[PDB]
């Protein structure tokens, strides 16, 4: 079975504004160790924003924390990024991410990624 | 194939300052092999100071029973902080390893299966193996008589290491040191009610830990013969006055009379750079 994340939502904001993201997986989501967000904004590589592991234990980036909140639905294949008093700062392509890691053996990560969604913040 | 001898050679001729932890091995291991109708599997629990040769030890275990130590297609390391770091996912962990542990038995019966840093693994995720350690005879239609548990941790090192202080304040041998002497200064916190409880048999009144296994922390000269084994190793000519100069850098306790190595043997080997080309 061939697993997509497909992320939603994106879009023109006003500066202090709010946006949701939405990525759905095409297949279950309950085994990824950890699902988040990342963006990629213009000339800068990509940065994480925020995850969520299976148990529903959260961490976010110095840059967004307060504003941001992610959440997980395992049951729904659905993970969700809602962004508050959004700022040109935050402009970005942003990216929804799988990690799937082993439990005996080397490390790993088998990563999945999104095809990413527009964010463009008005100032 | 297991042989007496050979895993007393083993033990005698490479693990350093552990008289209790070779002697009960020797004869918990041997008689478990030997027996070819266990009533339980053996279910091992090695505790004592950093360093001082608990991961050692089960690699001299693996490589005296299958070809290959830890490598052995039929040896498997679970490393708590490595593979279960995040408590919050206990479910995903322990749906994969009650799947792993059953597929692999299945498949051979005298596997063995190491818990490294058992002190750091989540409670729920210890309960989740516990049917596998009991006395049953089939365990979901698979029988774990034959298989071996060996579990790795720290906790307990500085009850084992005020007995250790005390025989050398006193005057005595370290070798005169005995199981009991070592099960009494537990009895508050290793071996107190709570504990004795939680590894509790949920069959018979029995403890599910087979043999408890202390480390006593090393002294200066352990290090010393560890250091030269490492020289040995990298193909120099040993060399006494770096011996004694690596081993001087290295922090000892207590603060006043410098009995035993802080970090056992762990990170003395990267300080011959400083003294070798
Ligand atoms: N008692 C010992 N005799 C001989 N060599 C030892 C002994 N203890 C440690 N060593 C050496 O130090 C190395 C590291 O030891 P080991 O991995 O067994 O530590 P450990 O007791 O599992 O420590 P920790 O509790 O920090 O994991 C060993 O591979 C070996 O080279
Ligand atoms: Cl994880
Ligand atoms: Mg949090
Ligand atoms: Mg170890």
């Amino acid at each position: 079975m061939q697993v997509q994340l497909v992320e939603t939502g994106g879009g023109l904001v006003q500066a202090g504004g709010s946006l949701r993201l939405s990525c759905a997986a095409s297949g279950n989501i309950f085994s990824f160790n950890v699902m988040g967000w990342y963006r990629q904004a213009p000339g800068k590589q990509r940065e994480l924003v925020a995850a969520i592991t299976s148990g529903d234990t959260t961490t976010y980036a110095d840059s967004v924390q307060g504003r941001f909140t992610i959440s997980r639905d395992n049951a729904k294949n659905a993970v969700y990024l809602q962004m508050n008093s959004l700022t040109p700062e935050d402009t970005a392509v942003y990216f929804c991410n799988a990690r799937r890691n082993p439990i005996n053996g080397p490390y790993y990560t088998t990563a999945y990624w999104g095809q990413g969604t527009q964010v463009t913040v008005s100032s | 194939s297991l042989s007496r001898e050979a895993l007393q050679k083993d033990l005698d001729d490479n693990l350093f300052g552990q008289h209790l932890a070779k002697k009960i091995i020797l004869n918990a291991v041997f008689g478990f092999i030997n027996n070819p109708k266990p009533k339980k599997p053996l279910t091992l629990s090695l505790h004592g100071w950093t360093g001082t040769g608990k991961n050692f030890v089960s690699k001299i275990i693996a490589e005296n029973i299958y070809e290959g130590g830890l490598n052995s297609d039929y040896v498997h390391l679970f490393v708590a902080t490595l593979h279960f770091p995040h408590a919050s996912n206990i479910t995903l962990y322990k749906d994969q390893l009650q799947l792993w542990i059953r597929g692999n038995v299945s498949a051979c019966a005298r596997s063995i299966f190491i818990f490294d840093q058992m002190d750091k693994m989540h409670a729920g995720l210890i309960d989740a193996i516990k049917p596998f350690l009991d006395y049953y005879d089939l365990v979901d239609g698979v029988s774990y008589q034959k298989a071996m548990f060996i579990f790795l941790s720290n906790a307990g090192a500085e009850r084992i290491t005020d007995v250790a202080l005390d025989f050398w304040r006193s005057g005595k041998q370290r070798e005169d040191i005995k199981l009991k002497d070592i099960e009494h200064a537990l009895s508050v916190s290793v071996f107190n009610n709570k504990n004795s409880g939680f590894w509790h048999s949920s069959l018979i009144d029995r403890n599910l830990i087979d043999y408890f296994v202390p480390f006593l922390p090393l002294e200066y000269k352990h290090l010393k013969m560890c250091i030269r084994v490492e020289m040995q190793s990298r193909g120099y000519e040993i060399d006494e006055d770096i011996v004694s100069r690596v081993a001087e850098e290295m922090t000892f306790f207590p603060k006043e009379e410098r009995v035993f190595s802080d970090k056992g043997c762990k990170t003395v080997f990267t300080k011959l750079d400083y003294y070798y080309d």
